[PDB]
């Protein structure tokens, strides 16, 4: 059962540590420009502001 | 020589896209994404008329009331059921 619980346990790279910080990604559609991509920011914003 | 605009055709009927919701295909190809009353996105290949303001006139391929699917192009690929906003 030593054998039998090694190979039942998953494996990861390293623990996840909460840094108090992160970043959030922003990609929109093609040929869209910046207008469009800067209201979604206030959007991203002021989800994370509110 | 002054910049002179000179008036010109004034088109009667013109199908004018939010050049956001322009997207070409095949190549160099206007596909509205308008869907219809089933909701589900069905992208509808026209050849957008020359640029305008923000906007595409297209001269074929869409017709009035059609609902441009302009936006939300991650959320639509086609046939997908969608939920309008106009």
């Amino acid at each position: 059962g030593m054998a039998y619980l090694f190979v039942r346990l998953p494996s990861s790279f390293l623990p996840d540590e909460d840094q108090g910080v992160f970043m959030t990604m922003v990609q929109l559609p093609a040929g869209a420009t910046q207008e469009r991509t800067q209201k979604v920011l206030n959007e991203v914003t002021h989800y994370y502001l509110t | 020589f002054v910049r002179a605009r000179l008036e010109e055709g004034l088109n009667p009927n013109a199908i004018l896209v939010p050049q956001q919701g322009v997207t070409r295909t095949p190549r160099g190809d206007a596909t509205v994404l308008v869907v219809g009353a089933d909701d589900k996105v069905e992208t509808r290949p026209i050849v957008a008329s020359q640029a305008i303001g923000d906007k595409w006139l297209v001269t074929e391929g869409l017709k009035a009331g059609d609902r441009v699917v302009i936006s939300g192009l991650q959320k639509v690929r086609p046939g997908v059921q969608v939920k309008a906003q106009e």
